[PDB]
C-alpha cells in the first residue's frame, strides 16, 4: 500500500455528477419549505430535544449530512442569515437549481468548468443591473410603508394571523434600537421568551426583564424613580490575589480579623450610599451582611447577573458600569427609569425596568413574547428575527426589489434576450442560468397546486408587454402585479439570493477528483 | 406511501462488482502487460536463463519458451490473458518465437504510454499500428531470397535452420549430435503430409542426452507381459507384425450372457466350446505367420500361452497414439478378425531387437526404409531436462516442418527488426501528422528485440544501436549481432537462417494483441 | 507494477523488515512518484481543477495550491516524502512553482529509471542532467526580459494575473489584479543600507463570507481582527492624529512573585495590603490616561477593574491579539513596542513618544465578526484586505490563492528581469538542449537528451485538462521554437517568433507579451535545481531497508 489514498477513487465526469446529485438534493427537501403555503418540517437532534421550523437555515443546520460536496450547501445557510437573516431558504433552493440547471454539460457537450465560470462571472453582473432597473426606492420614514413591508416574511410563517400585531412589535424594536449610518445590531434586542399566554397580549417593553426576585422583604418592589447602578465587584470580602496568612500572637487579634471583615464591607456599602442609589444591581454574588447596610439607606440587592445583561442596563438606564466603590460618583448613576415591579408567575419570578422614553447612545429594549408552548416560543422568535432583519434592510438600502418571485422571473427574462445576442461559445452557459431563475417561481406554483405550464407560459408573455411587477400569487395561484398585491421586499435580500447562488456553483464545478479519509 | 422504515439506494452493478473507466484502466491494463513482460526479458536470446516455477500442486516444471510459462500460472487480469494467447497461437502455428512475440506485444504498449498521458485518444493510436504493421509484412517479403535460385541441397537446408532453435535451451553445445536427429525425422514424414503426433517423444528417466539414438522404427514400450513373457526371444531377424483391434480373453469385457442348460451331458459341451473359440482365433494367427502380434485392448493368458510354444511375441494394452504410429511403418492395416487376415496386411523390418534403459524395456523396430515414422528417445540426468529438450526438439522440428512447405530465408538475431525499423522511419517522414509519431514509436518498438540480445550478454545495448543505425544508413540486409565473435556484423555469412513465418506471425500477433487492450477503457468484473 | 513480491533468503538475515534489492526499489520509487504526480497534474494550469480531502471528522479542504494537498497526505514510502517536502520547501522560498516541480521532478524519475534498464550507469545520467542543467541556466539569462516603455504598474500587473489563475480567483483577477499590487508596495520599507525588501503575511487577511468577491474592499491601512474589550467604548474615533499606545503589559488583579510570602501580624494591615495590589496596576493606567492615548492595544487580556477608565475617559480598549500583528501597527503609526514598561531611571514615567499617529481608528462589522480598521497611518502605510465568497471554505482558498499572489510579485520587484510563462521556457529549453550535447556525443548524449523531452511534460499536460487536443498544440510548439534557433542578430524576422505559445483558452498560439501572462525569473531557477537533488537522492538508492517498529 501507500500512504493514506484510494480505496474507491472517483474520477472523471462521475465525480462532478456526484457533486451535482448530492447538491441538488439538498434544495429538495427544502423545496415544500417555500411560499406562504409551505409546510413544516420536524427535526430529531441527538441531545433529545425537537426543532419544528419550515426556515430552510435552521432545518439544514440540525441535519448531518456527511458529504464533500453536500457539505458545502449546508455552509450557504449561515451565508444567508448572518449577512442580512432573511432568504435562506431561497439561496439553497436557487443554489441547488443553478448546479442542476447551468451545468447538465460536461455529460453531453463537455465543456470545460472554468468556461462556464467565465459565462457565471458576466451572468451575475448582469443580473444585478436587472434588479437595480425593476427596483422601486420606497420612503424609510413611513409607517404604513414598514409595516406591508415586514409582513413579507411573515406571509410564509405561521405567525401572519398575528401579522397586524407582530409588525407592531418589529418596527417598536428596530427604530430603538436604530442610532444615528442607522447602524443597528441585534445583541441589544433580546430573545427571552415567556411560557403560556396570549400572543395578543405579548408587547414589547423597554428596559431589561429580571428572572430574580428582590433578595430581602423589606426591599421595596415598588419605586416610581428607581436610580440604577451597576457593580462588577462582589460585595462579599475578598479574599486578595495573595494568601494573607495572619501570624496572631494575641487572643484579641484574631477578633479583629472578624471583626474587620463587617467593618470593611461595611466601608464599601457606605461608599454606595452617597449616592442613595435606590436599585443596586451586582455581576457577583453578594453576601448577607452587606444587604442589611444597604437596607438600611434604601438600596436594593439582586441575585448575580451575567455580563450579557449588565450592557442591556446601562442603555436603558444611561447608568455607567462602576467596579470600583471608591470611584463610583453621581454621574455614573443611572435615571429616568419609569417603574420597577415584580409579578409572580408560577415557573420564576420577574423583574420589570420601564424607561421613561424622555441624541446619545442607542436604547435598548426587550420583546415580551407570550406562546402557547415552549416550542411555539422558539418559533415566533425565529419568525421575529427574519421579521426584524427586513426593517434593517430598508434604512440601509431604501430600494425596493420586486417580490412574489418578480425579481427571479425579470432577470431569466434578460438573460434570455441577451443570450441570442451574445452568441460565442458562452451562449450555453449564459442562457441556461435563465432556467434556474424561473425555479423559484415554478416553485410557488407547485406548493399552491396549480398548473406550472400555463402559468409561467403566460407570467413571460405579460412580463414585457404589461409590468416588471407580475408575478405569481401565493394563495389563489393566479398572475397579478405586485403594485396590487401590497408586498414587497429589499433589494439586500435579492442581491444576497443571486450572488451567494452563483459564487457557490463556481466552486463546486471546479471539483476534479474527491478522497475520503485521508488524516486528521 | 412508503413501505416502512427508509429505503436504502439500489446500486446499478451487483454488490462486490469491480467496475473503472477513464484513461487510468487503459494504464493499469498496459502494466498488466508490462509486468509479464518483466519475466521474458531475460530469456530472450541464446544467452538467455530459464525460469523455475512450481504450482500449487508442487510440480516441477522448466520451460525456457514464453508459451510453457504462461500455461503454468494462472493468469487472472484479463489484459494479461491476451499474452498468453498470442503466446499458445505462435505455439500452435509454429512453435518458434513465442517469447519474442510477448516482448513486442508488450513494447508497443510501452511506447504507447506517453501516447495516452497526452490528449491523443487511443483510437487515432491503433490508426498507427494498423498501418505500419501491413508495410512491414511487406518488407519481409522482399527480403526473403529464394534457395533454388543458388541450386543449392535440400538437407544441408534443413540442417542451419535448425540449429538457429538450438538456441538459449541446453541443445547450443550439444546440437552437433541432436541437429542431425530432428533433420532426419521430417524427411521420413511424408512432403505433403506432416503430423506432429508421430514424432512424439517418450519420456525416460535417467541416462546421458548424447546417448540418445534416431531410428526410423517406433516403440510402444510395454504394459504387463501376461505368463509366457521372457521365454519368448526378444531379437528377431524379419518378424511378421500383426496388429489386432479385437481383445483376445476369456469372458472379460463381453456383455453377460445367461446359459441355461437342461442335462449334464450338454454342460461339458458348453465348457469345452469356449476353449475351441478362443484357440480358433488364435490358431487362425499362426497360419498367417505373424511373429509379432500387437492389440489395443489387453491380451488374454490363453493367449500368451499359446505363443509361448511358437515364440511368437505378443504385447498388448497398447495406446491408440500408438498403434496409428506403428500401422503407417508396417504398410498395411490392423484387422480385427482373424479369419479375415490377408497375408498382405501383415508387417515386416530388417532387424528387431528388445533392449532395457533405465530399468524399462522397449521394443524397437530397426531396418525400416519405407517406414514414414519416426521416434525419439531422450534421456538426462533430471526429469526436467527431458521435458526440456523434448520441447526444444518439438519447436525445432516446427522449423523443418514449416520449411518444406515454404522455402524463405529471413534474417535473423535483431536483423530483421532493424532493417524494418528504418524503413518505416522513411516513411513517416512523408506523413507530416500524428501517425509520424507513431510509426517512429513502432520503428522504435521493433528495436526491443536487438535489446534483450546485448543485455543478457553483458554488453552495452547503447553503443550497439549507434553502430547498427550508422551501418544501416548504407544499403545492408542480414546485418546483426554476432554473439560468438563479439562484433556485430553480416548473419548472412554466419549462416543463421529463419523461416518467414516466425517474422510474419510476431508482426501481425503483436499488433492484434496491442490494438485490443488499447480499445478498451473500462473493464467490469462480477462476483 | 511489482508482482510475486520477493522470495525471503534464509541465508540473509536482519531485524525488523524484510530487505529489498534490485530494480524492485526503482520500480516503487516510480510507483510511488506517480501516485502523488497523478493528483497534481489535474490541478496544473487555468484549465485545471483542483481536488478535495477530507479530514475524517466532516470538514474538507478546497485548495488549487499543490503544497496543501501534498502536505494533508502522510506518506509511508520513505522516497515519497521527498516529493512532499519538496513542496513545502517550494511555496516557503520562491511561493511559486510548486505544482510544477512536483511534475517535473516526476517525469525525471520515470524516464531515468527506464535509462537505468538500458545499462547506463546513474552517475552517467546524473552528469548528463547536471550539465545540460548548467547550459539550461544560461539560456535562461539569455531569454530575460528587463520592463522597459510599461506604462504605469501595467507590468505587475499583467504579472500578477497569471498567478491568480488555475484558483477560484482567476475570474476576478481583473479586479484583484490592483489590490495585491498596491498591498505590497504600501509595505515597503529600508534595510541593509538602501536595499528594498518586503514583509510576508504583513498584509492581514480577514476572512467574511457575504455580498460578492468583486465587492472586497482595500482597506488603506492595517486592520486588526478583535474584538472589544467594554461594549459601552465607542467605536469610531473621529478627529485626526488618533493616538494608538501598544502595549505588552495587562492591566489585571496579579499575584506577588511566588517567591514571597505574606506574613502579617496586626489585623489593621489587611485594608492597606489588599488596596495596594489593585493600586499598583493603577499608576501605571493613570500615566497613560492623562497623555491622550484614544486607543490603546494589549498584548493581553485586560480585567474589568482597569476598563471602568477607559470608558470615563473615552478610550478604546484592547484585548489579547498576535503578538505579531501589534509590531507593524506601531511601526506604521510610529509607536514603539514596550514589553515591559520602564525607564532609564528608577522612577516609572511614561513618554509621548511611545504613542502611534493616524488619521482615525473605527470598528466595522462585516456580517456577525467585528474588526477594527486603522486608515491613514502616519510613520509608514499599510495595507490589508477582507476576502468575500460564498462559504468559509471558498475563503480558505482564497487565502492560499491571494497567499501565492503576494510571493510572485514579491520576486518580481527583487529582479527586473522577467520570462514569459505559459509553456514557453519549458518549449524553449527543449531545443536548446537538443542541439546540446550533439558536439560532446558519446555516452551521455542519451542522458541528454531525455532530460529535454522530460520538460515537455509541463506543456503536454496543461493541454489535456482543457479537453483540447495537444498533439496539435505540442507540434506548433515545436515549429516555431526550433528553427529560429539558429537566427543571427541582424536582418529581424526570426527570433521575433519562439517567445510565445500553448494559449490554453482560445487553443491558439498567440503573443505573450499582449496576452500579459509572464513570470519571474526567480520562479523558473531553483525549481529544477531542487528538482534535480530530489531526482538525484532517489536515483542513487539502489536498496531500501526497513526496520520494523519497537
Ligand atoms: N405570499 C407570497 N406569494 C408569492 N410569493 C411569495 C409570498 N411570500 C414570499 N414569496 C416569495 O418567496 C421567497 C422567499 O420568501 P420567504 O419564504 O419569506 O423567505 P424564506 O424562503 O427564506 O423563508 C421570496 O423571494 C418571495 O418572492
Ligand atoms: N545463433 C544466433 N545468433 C544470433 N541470434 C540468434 C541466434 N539464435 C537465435 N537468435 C535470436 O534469439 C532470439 C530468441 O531465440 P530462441 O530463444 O532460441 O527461440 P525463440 O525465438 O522462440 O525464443 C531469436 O529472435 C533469434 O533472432
Ligand atoms: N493565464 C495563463 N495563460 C497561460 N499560461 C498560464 C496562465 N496562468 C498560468 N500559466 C502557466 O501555468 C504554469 C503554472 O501556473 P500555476 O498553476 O498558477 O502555478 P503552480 O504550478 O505553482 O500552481 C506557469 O508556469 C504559467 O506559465
Ligand atoms: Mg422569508
Ligand atoms: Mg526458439
Ligand atoms: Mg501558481
Amino acid at each position: 500500500v501507500f500512504m493514506n489514498a484510494s480505496q474507491e477513487r472517483t474520477t472523471g465526469r462521475q465525480a462532478q455528477i456526484s457533486n451535482i446529485t448530492a447538491a441538488k438534493a439538498v434544495a429538495d427537501v427544502i423545496r415544500t419549505c417555500l411560499g406562504p403555503k409551505a409546510m413544516l418540517k420536524m427535526l430529531l437532534d441527538p441531545m433529545g430535544g425537537l426543532v419544528l421550523t419550515n426556515d430552510g437555515h435552521a432545518i439544514l443546520r440540525e441535519i448531518d449530512v456527511a458529504h464533500p460536496a453536500a457539505k458545502s450547501m449546508l455552509e450557504l445557510s449561515r451565508t444567508q442569515d448572518e449577512e442580512v437573516g432573511d432568504g435562506t431558504t431561497t439561496v439553497i433552493i436557487l443554489a441547488g437549481e443553478i448546479l442542476a440547471q447551468c451545468a447538465p454539460y460536461l455529460i453531453e457537450k463537455n465543456i470545460h468548468p472554468v468556461i462556464i465560470i467565465q459565462a457565471l462571472k458576466k451572468a451575475l453582473t448582469d443580473a444585478l443591473e436587472v434588479i437595480k432597473q425593476v427596483s422601486k426606492p420606497v420612503d424609510v420614514e413611513n409607517d404604513a410603508a414598514m409595516k406591508k413591508l415586514i409582513q413579507a416574511s411573515i406571509g410564509t410563517k405561521y405567525v401572519i394571523h398575528w401579522s397586524e400585531k407582530m409588525c407592531e412589535l418589529a418596527l417598536d424594536a428596530v427604530k430603538t434600537v436604530r442610532k444615528d449610518f442607522e447602524i443597528d445590531i441585534k445583541r441589544y434586542v433580546r430573545v427571552e421568551k415567556i411560557p403560556g399566554g396570549d400572543v395578543l397580549d405579548s408587547r414589547v417593553l423597554k428596559g431589561v426583564l429580571l428572572n430574580k426576585d428582590v433578595v430581602h422583604p423589606k426591599m421595596s418592589r415598588h419605586i416610581e424613580n428607581p436610580r440604577v447602578v451597576l457593580l462588577d465587584c462582589p460585595l462579599e470580602y475578598k479574599k486578595g490575589e495573595s494568601q494573607t496568612n495572619i501570624e496572631i500572637e494575641k487572643e484579641e487579634d484574631w477578633n479583629r480579623i472578624l471583626q474587620i471583615e463587617e467593618e470593611q464591607v461595611q466601608l464599601m456599602c457606605e461608599q454606595i450610599l452617597a449616592v442613595r442609589p435606590t436599585l443596586v444591581i451586582t455581576e457577583k454574588g453578594v453576601s448577607d451582611l452587606a444587604q442589611h447596610y444597604l437596607l438600611k439607606g434604601g438600596c436594593s440587592v439582586l441575585r448575580r447577573v451575567k455580563k450579557s445583561d449588565n450592557n442591556r442596563i446601562a442603555r436603558v438606564t444611561g447608568a455607567t458600569i462602576v467596579n470600583r466603590v471608591e470611584d463610583l460618583k453621581e454621574s455614573d448613576v443611572g435615571t429616568n427609569c419609569g417603574l420597577f415591579k415584580v409579578e409572580m408567575i408560577g415557573d420564576e419570578y420577574f423583574s420589570f425596568l420601564d424607561n421613561c422614553k424622555e441624541s446619545g447612545l442607542q436604547k435598548a429594549c426587550t420583546i415580551m413574547l407570550r406562546g402557547g408552548s415552549k416550542d411555539i416560543l422558539n418559533e415566533i422568535d425565529r419568525n421575529l428575527q427574519d421579521a426584524m432583519a427586513v426593517a434593517r434592510n430598508v434604512m440601509l438600502s431604501p430600494s425596493l426589489s420586486p417580490g412574489g418571485g418578480a425579481t427571479e422571473m425579470a432577470v431569466s427574462v434578460k438573460l434570455a434576450e441577451k443570450a441570442k445576442q451574445l452568441e460565442g461559445i458562452q451562449q450555453w452557459p449564459y442562457q441556461a442560468v435563465a432556467d434556474a431563475m424561473e425555479c423559484i417561481p415554478r416553485t410557488l406554483i407547485q406548493n399552491a397546486g396549480g398548473d406550472p405550464i400555463r402559468l409561467l407560459s403566460q407570467l413571460r408573455a405579460k412580463h414585457a408587454q404589461g409590468n416588471f411587477t407580475t408575478g405569481i400569487d401565493g394563495d389563489k395561484g393566479k398572475i397579478v402585479d405586485m403594485v396590487s398585491y401590497g408586498i414587497w421586499e429589499p433589494e439586500v435580500i435579492k442581491q444576497q439570493s443571486v450572488k451567494t447562488a452563483i459564487e457557490s456553483a463556481c466552486l463546486l464545478l471546479r471539483v476534479d477528483d474527491i478522497v475520503s479519509g485521508v488524516r486528521k | 406511501m412508503n413501505f416502512g422504515s427508509q429505503t436504502p439506494t439500489i446500486v446499478v452493478l451487483k454488490e462486490g462488482t469491480d467496475a473503472s473507466q477513464g484513461k487510468g484502466q487503459i494504464i493499469s491494463n498496459i502494466n498488466a502487460c508490462v509486468a509479464v513482460q518483466e519475466a521474458l526479458k531475460p530469456t530472450l536470446g541464446p544467452l538467455g536463463s530459464d525460469i523455475l516455477i512450481v504450482t500449487s500442486n508442487q510440480k516441477t516444471t522448466i520451460s525456457n519458451d514464453g508459451a510453457t510459462i504462461l500455461k503454468l500460472l494462472d493468469v487472472v487480469h484479463p489484459a494479461a490473458k491476451t499474452l498468453v494467447d498470442i503466446s499458445r497461437a505462435q505455439d500452435a502455428e509454429v512453435g518458434d518465437g513465442t517469447t519474442s512475440v510477448t516482448i513486442l506485444a508488450g513494447e508497443l504498449m510501452k511506447e504507447a504510454k506517453p501516447f495516452l498521458e497526452e490528449g491523443i485518444s487511443s483510437h487515432l493510436i491503433m490508426k498507427g499500428y494498423r498501418k505500419a504493421v501491413s508495410l512491414a509484412v511487406e518488407k519481409i517479403n522482399e527480403l526473403a531470397v529464394d534457395i533454388t535460385s543458388e541450386k543449392s541441397s535440400g538437407r544441408e537446408l534443413l540442417e542451419r535452420c535448425a540449429r538457429t532453435a538450438m538456441s538459449s535451451k541446453l541443445i547450443h553445445n550439444n546440437a552437433d549430435f541432436f541437429v542431425k536427429m530432428c533433420v532426419d525425422a521430417v524427411l521420413s514424414l511424408d512432403r505433403n503430409d506432416l503430423d506432429d503426433k508421430l514424432i512424439g517423444i517418450k519420456k525416460i528417466p535417467g541416462g546421458a542426452m548424447e546417448e540418445s539414438l534416431f531410428i526410423n522404427g517406433v516403440a510402444f514400450k510395454k504394459t504387463f507381459s501376461y505368463a509366457g513373457f521372457e521365454q519368448q526371444p526378444k531379437k528377431f531377424n524379419n518378424p511378421k507384425i500383426l496388429s489386432l483391434n479385437v481383445e483376445l480373453e476369456l469372458k472379460a469385457e463381453k456383455d453377460n450372457a445367461e446359459v441355461r442348460v437342461e442335462h449334464v451331458e450338454d454342460y461339458q459341451a458348453i465348457v469345452d466350446a469356449e476353449w475351441q473359440l478362443i484357440f480358433e482365433k488364435l490358431r487362425q494367427v499362426e497360419e498367417t505367420g505373424a511373429n509379432i502380434v500387437l492389440s489395443k485392448l489387453p491380451i488374454g493368458d490363453l493367449a500368451t500361452q499359446f505363443f509361448a510354444d511358437r515364440n511368437i511375441f505378443c504385447a498388448g494394452r497398447v495406446s491408440a497414439d500408438d498403434m496409428n504410429r506403428v500401422i503407417q511403418a508396417v504398410g498395411g492395416s490392423i484387422q480385427s478378425t482373424t479369419s479375415d487376415i490377408k497375408p498382405e496386411h501383415l508387417g515386416t523390418c530388417a532387424l528387431f531387437e528388445e533392449m532395457q534403459i533405465g530399468s524399462e524395456r522397449y521394443n524397437l523396430f530397426q531396418g525400416c526404409p519405407q517406414a514414414k515414422t519416426c521416434t525419439l528417445l531422450l534421456r538426462g540426468g533430471a526429469e526436467q531436462v527431458i521435458a526440456e529438450v523434448e520441447r526444444s526438439l518439438h519447436d525445432a522440428i516446427m522449423i523443418v516442418k514449416r520449411a518444406l512447405q515454404n522455402k524463405l530465408i529471413v534474417a535473423g538475431g535483431g536483423a530483421t527488426e532493424m532493417e524494418v525499423s528504418k524503413c518505416l522511419r522513411d516513411y513517416s517522414k512523408t506523413i507530416a501528422g500524428k501517425q509520424q509519431m507513431i510509426i517512429n514509436a513502432f520503428a522504435k518498438a521493433l528495436e526491443v528485440i536487438p535489446r534483450q540480445l546485448c543485455e543478457n550478454a553483458g554488453f552495452d545495448a547503447i553503443e550497439i544501436l549507434n553502430k547498427l543505425r550508422l551501418a544501416h544508413s548504407k544499403g545492408e540486409k542480414w546485418y546483426g549481432v554476432v554473439f560468438e565473435t563479439e562484433n556485430i556484423g553480416d548473419n548472412f555469412a554466419k549462416f543463421v537462417w529463419e523461416p518467414a513465418l516466425v517474422k510474419i506471425n510476431a508482426l501481425n500477433s503483436a499488433t492484434e494483441a496491442t490494438n485490443l487492450i488499447l480499445s478498451v477503457d473500462e473493464t467490469i468484473t462480477n462476483k | 507494477m511489482s508482482q510475486l513480491f520477493n522470495n525471503s533468503r534464509s541465508d540473509t538475515l536482519f531485524l525488523g523488515g524484510e530487505k529489498i534489492s534490485g530494480d524492485d526499489i526503482r520500480n516503487q520509487n516510480v510507483l510511488a512518484t506517480m501516485a502523488v504526480a497523478n493528483v497534481v497534474k489535474s490541478s496544473l494550469g487555468p484549465v485545471g481543477l483542483d481536488k478535495m480531502l477530507v479530514d475524517d471528522i466532516g470538514d474538507f479542504t478546497v485548495t488549487n495550491d499543490g503544497a496543501t494537498i501534498l502536505s494533508l497526505l502522510d506518506v509511508q514510502h520513505p522516497a515519497g516524502k521527498i516529493l512532499v517536502e519538496l513542496a513545502q520547501q517550494q511555496d516557503r522560498e520562491i511561493g511559486d512553482g510548486t505544482t510544477s516541480v512536483v511534475i517535473i521532478a516526476s517525469e525525471l524519475l520515470k524516464r531515468a529509471n527506464e535509462l537505468v534498464k538500458n545499462k547506463i550507469h546513474p552517475t552517467t545520467i546524473i552528469t548528463g542532467f547536471r550539465v545540460a542543467l548548467r547550459e539550461a541556466i544560461r539560456f535562461i539569462n539569455e531569454v530575460l526580459s528587463t520592463s522597459v516603455d510599461t506604462l504605469g504598474k501595467e507590468t505587475l500587473i499583467n504579472i500578477a494575473k497569471t498567478s491568480m489563475s488555475s484558483k477560484i480567483i482567476g475570474a476576478d483577477s481583473d479586479f484583484f489584479s490592483n489590490m495585491v499590487v498596491d498591498a505590497l508596495l504600501a509595505v515597503k520599507t529600508q534595510n541593509s543600507k538602501g536595499e528594498i525588501k518586503y514583509p510576508v503575511k504583513a498584509v492581514n487577511v480577514l476572512k467574511a463570507h457575504g455580498k460578492s468577491a468583486t465587492e472586497s474592499l482595500l482597506v488603506p491601512g492595517y486592520a486588526l481582527n478583535c474584538t472589544v474589550a467594554s461594549q459601552a467604548m465607542p467605536k469610531r474615533i473621529a478627529g485626526g492624529n488618533v493616538k494608538i499606545a501598544c502595549l505588552d503589559l495587562n492591566l489585571q488583579k496579579a499575584r506577588m512573585a511566588m517567591g514571597v510570602q505574606i506574613n502579617i501580624d496586626d489585623p489593621e494591615q489587611l485594608e492597606q495590603i489588599r488596596k495596594r495590589e489593585a493600586g499598583i496596576v493603577l499608576e501605571r493606567v493613570k500615566k497613560i490616561i492623562d497623555a491622550g492615548a484614544q486607543v490603546v492595544l494589549t498584548t493581553k487580556g485586560i480585567d474589568d477593574l482597569c476598563l471602568k477608565e477607559f470608558v470615563e475617559a473615552k478610550i478604546m480598549g484592547v484585548r489579547r491579539c498576535k503578538k505579531e500583528d501589534l509590531r507593524r501597527i506601531a511601526r506604521a503609526t510610529g509607536a514603539t513596542l514596550v514589553s515591559s514598561m520602564s525607564n532609564l531611571e528608577g522612577e516609572e514615567t511614561f513618554e509621548s513618544s511611545y504613542l502611534g499617529l493616524c488619521d482615525e481608528v473605527v470598528q466595522a462589522k462585516f456580517s456577525d465578526d467585528e474588526c477594527i480598521l486603522i486608515k491613514g497611518t502616519s510613520k509608514h502605510s499599510s495595507s490589508s484586505i477582507i476576502l468575500r465568497g460564498a462559504n468559509d471554505y471558498s475563503l480558505d482558498e482564497m487565502e492560499r490563492s491571494l497567499h501565492d499572489s503576494l510571493s510572485v510579485v514579491k520576486r518580481t520587484l527583487e529582479s527586473g528581469n522577467v520570462v514569459p510563462g505559459g509553456g514557453c521556457v519549458e518549449a524553449a529549453l527543449n531545443i536548446y538542449l537538443d542541439n546540446f550535447a550533439t558536439t560532446v556525443g558519446s555516452r551521455e548524449q542519451l542522458a541528454i537528451a531525455e532530460f529535454a523531452a522530460a520538460l515537455l511534460i509541463i506543456p503536454k499536460t496543461l493541454a489535456v485538462n482543457a479537453a483540447k487536443d495537444s498533439s496539435e498544440l505540442v507540434a506548433k510548439l515545436r515549429s516555431y521554437h526550433a528553427a529560429s534557433q539558429m537566427a543571427k542578430p541582424e536582418d529581424v524576422k526570426r527570433r521575433s517568433y519562439r517567445n510565445y505559445g500553448l494559449d490554453l483558452i482560445r487553443g491558439k498560439i498567440v503573443d505573450e507579451i499582449h496576452a500579459g501572462v509572464l513570470e519571474p525569473t526567480i520562479s523558473k531557477v531553483k525549481s529544477l535545481k531542487s528538482a534535480l537533488e530530489a531526482c538525484v537522492a532517489i536515483l542513487r538508492i539502489d536498496t531500501m531497508i526497513t526496520v520494523d517498529p519497537e
